[PDB]
DNA sequence: TCGGATGTATATATCTGACACGTGCCTGGAGACTAGGGAGTAATCCCCTTGGCGGTTAAAACGCGGGGGACAGCGCGTACGTGCGTTTAAGCGGTGCTAGAGCTGTCTACGACCAATTGAGCGGCCTCGGCACCGGGATTCTCGA
DNA sequence: TCGAGAATCCCGGTGCCGAGGCCGCTCAATTGGTCGTAGACAGCTCTAGCACCGCTTAAACGCACGTACGCGCTGTCCCCCGCGTTTTAACCGCCAAGGGGATTACTCCCTAGTCTCCAGGCACGTGTCAGATATATACATCCGA
């Protein structure tokens, strides 16, 4: 009668972001009366693709700008250059922001 | 002769200056006493965290600067140049916020 | 309480020229203070509603966010 | 003096960010958009697959309605990928034990 | 050098490489000592995936480093 | 071999239209659409009650949370006839 | 010995059911635990919005000389009004039309 | 001597009596093969119901009639009475669809 | 059986009829390819839907609930059908 | 500015298919009782919000010269509206047939719930390096001749 | 076409404050075990979705003709833009006071759960009349002399 040594369910899987805390989430958020023993995985893989693409992306374009920290304008930069993302967060503002570098043909000077 | 420019540099300028920064553009007085003015009617004696004034003015300047660029657009598809309160109104109505 | 004159013709002029406006006529400034009026009029109608059930006396940053989310307008950043 | 314990996503960001870029840093702001950004996809995928269990009158949610809300959601490319890596974390924590 | 290869099962071994020494040498000492293909060997330090054509001095693997080791 | 039990809304909403013009029919389509828009908005105001009385940390929704939410939902005079209507009903069904 | 048994909504004094929206109310995933106060409101809401529609299209269907509702009718009630059409806007009516405006320019001179 | 309308008036007539009544204006046989033709793309051998055609064709209609309405408006606004391709794409643009 | 080039059945004079009902008076030539284009892009979205809504159930025939819970998730919902 | 020709509105018979209504019944709602935790109320602490005063300095406000842009008017020719004869396939009415949606048994594997416990995650402190700021020079633009 | 002024960028030096990391500990995720039912699989029944064939006629198609509207071009007048001078209030720093938000303990009562009983809402079947068609006639409107 000697309990083995505790293993995180995170561990398991070989994510990175915790499937406990996920699963109590999901249980206490009126959802359903009953959830399974897998979504909480499926649930943190997906979370954990998605915020990898986006650091990924806002760390090149950080790197551009010879800068060793992230600020909400590089956040912005990389969000708004990929149609992909751009579509996901359509209606959604960031702080801070501001807008990409484009202005019509038309205003141009001639010659 | 005193140098000058020609109209429209000046312009394109301000333009890419404004456009490559992050800032807010408008004084944070006379915004916070406007919402404070605005929010009078509804309730008496009420009271602000400094951070909700702040976000509502980040919201209230996007919300302006995307309304410019559509009126813009709208400006130049009628074969101008500068921007009229008509071409906010074809805006305003086509984007279904206006009855 | 005039206060709606606070928003002065060069912070418009340079809120416009962060959006690509060349050229500005003369009458734009009206249109945009009655435009700016009715859209915090509608936000703080709604987060002072949400205060109010709240049953409290001082308009917090998270209910602003609520009312913002509502109209579909989510803003990121401010302790969503 | 006691204080309330606050909840957030930070600490599994920044393991994030160092597994894909070793050397660079990351502000408060940043992290706090990021935070927002994980619970509103959360919120969103979690309201998708209740409705669609609803739907079906069941009163479980399991994997399946998981996959179906994620493909639902998210665009081609992004729900391709996402759906790869659903599957392959779901089939390594079955076959280890 | 000494350096540390830990697996997945939370076992480290120690090998006894040098710096100039390819990570295709590594692979085959980890085969050798242990009986994992160097095929199944995937490696991580520093935050560097380890690649046969590269050396042990190119990723800063010094004595007594610490290298994470996947079979899968 | 009967067939099985289908729910609807049409006695009610046939009695109201009775009760407001007595002398005045109504077709199949009509009936499905009138259907429709009730389900619809009990949908949006409970929805709205749920996710209010979660901000708040209580488990329960009450009177409260309804007239709340009917406030957010609906516009001006609606809002205000509405919420007259529920306090009345549900003074009267407290009193008896 | 028992006493018989009077229906919540006619102590209410409505027309539509309460213990029906009670149960669609716990069966429905909202909340942990339902007042008791909840379904009246519900209830008295729900009538009064059913009233002020089905009244004003059976204006509209009167205004054409027919005696039953159909949904024309509807769609011209619901256009017709300001904040009825401002709820439903976003909502499409099956065979419902439109409304029978013309810009001044395209007129003949 | 044979009896022509000025260009115009048709126009009109058909603008009233299109706006008076409410029945459907695509051909149904042809629309039903497009749209069993554009399901084919994603899985093969299926079945569809009546009620589901005529519910995509209701509001296939209805999103046609609300673009061809923001279109007139658009070629309104630049003095024009013609309606152009520039107009359609400028209403979508500004709806907010991509 | 494979069928090939329906979109043309959308006939020139149905696509000015829909024109007239919405208020045009005068068309230009170009218009209906544009027309066709956009309509087989909107096709395109509610099918994609509806028939990821009918694989979930493991069902083989596509009905009306389908379709109107694929159009509601668009904001556009529509009413008259059930549901 | 009149008058002929065309399309639309108005009045009457008529026949059919959907609406309104009467039954049977069976499942869902109502009456009576218990028990147990969620929520209302009182008391306390201290943190954050509001208010006032001085300076100082950058931004706001006002006036003027002028050059480019909005707008009206004119001419042309070309694409689109209208009408007629010809060709095509949509629409309606039957008749067959079977794939598959829908309902009933059953039986087992999976999720909820409970007690002991122990290692992950959050609050507090600090330390030092990345980024902000100032001064200077090289560079890249624009406008008059 | 070419050169004289302004605005911008790259480089170097200096200083500050917040981001990355270490300790301590308390509460939540783990482990082991029991029990009840949600749903997966098999079987059967009946409907409605698919296919074919014939006929009728309304709608799509192609062609000819004329005209009105889209578009380029020119001239005028005036109204925003760039620049200089004067005025003001925003902002930063500092100092005081207190109201309301955030915890903590205690207690009554409001709701979930169970059993028993009966009546209201739904599936089914039927009659009849509101309105959709067909026919005829009166009236409003458009375009040429």
């Amino acid at each position: 009668k000697t309990r083995a040594k505790a293993k995180t369910r995170s561990s398991r899987a070989g994510l990175q972001f915790p499937v406990g805390r996920v699963h109590r989430l999901l249980r206490k958020g009126n959802y359903a009366e009953r959830v399974g023993a897998g979504a909480p995985v499926y649930l943190a893989a997906v979370l954990e693709y998605l915020t990898a693409e986006i650091l990924e992306l806002a760390g090149n374009a950080a790197r551009d700008n010879k800068k060793t920290r992230i600020i909400p304008r590089h956040l912005q930069l990389a969000v708004r250059n990929d149609e992909e993302l751009n579509k996901l967060l359509g209606r959604v503002t960031i702080a801070q922001g501001g807008v990409l570098p484009n202005i019509q043909s038309v205003l141009l000077p001639k010659k | 002769k005193p140098h000058r420019y020609r109209p429209g540099t000046v312009a394109l300028r301000e333009i890419r200056r404004y456009q490559k920064s992050t800032e807010l553009l408008i004084r944070k007085l006379p915004f916070q006493r406007l919402v404070r003015e605005i929010a009078q009617d509804f309730k008496t004696d009420l009271r602000f965290q400094s951070s909700a004034v702040m976000a509502l003015q980040e919201a209230s300047e996007a919300y302006l600067v995307a309304l410019f660029e559509d009126t813009n657009l709208c400006a130049i598809h009628a074969k101008r140049v500068t921007i009229m309160p008509k071409d906010i109104q074809l805006a305003r109505r086509i984007r279904g916020e206006r009855a | 309480r005039d206060n709606i004159q606070g928003i002065t013709k060069p912070a418009i002029r340079r809120l416009a020229r962060r959006g690509g406006v060349k050229r500005i006529s003369g009458l734009i400034y009206e249109e945009t203070r009655g435009v700016l009026k009715v859209f915090l009029e509608n936000v703080i109608r709604d987060a002072v509603t949400y205060t109010e059930h709240a049953k409290r006396k001082t308009v917090t940053a998270m209910d602003v966010v609520y009312a913002l989310k509502r109209q579909g307008r989510t803003l990121y950043g401010f302790g969503g | 003096r006691r204080k309330t314990r606050k909840e957030s996503y930070a600490i599994y960001v920044y393991k994030v960010l160092k597994q894909v870029h070793p050397d660079t840093g990351i502000s408060s702001k940043a992290m706090s958009i990021m935070n927002s950004f994980v619970n509103d996809v959360f919120e969103r995928i979690a309201g998708e697959a209740s409705r669609l269990a609803h739907y079906n009158k069941r009163s479980t949610i399991t994997s399946r309605e998981i996959q179906t809300a994620v493909r639902l959601l998210l665009p081609g490319e992004l729900a391709k990928h996402a759906v790869s890596e659903g599957t392959k974390a779901v089939t390594c924590y079955t076959s280890a034990k | 050098m000494q350096i540390f290869v830990k697996t997945l099962t939370g076992k480290t071994i120690t090998l006894e490489v040098e710096p100039s020494d390819t990570i295709e040498n590594v692979k085959a000492k980890i085969q050798d000592k242990e009986g994992i293909p160097p095929d199944q060997q995937r490696l991580i330090f520093a935050g560097k995936q380890l690649e046969d054509g590269r050396t042990l001095s190119d990723y800063n693997i010094q004595k007594e480093s610490t290298l994470h080791l996947v079979l899968r």
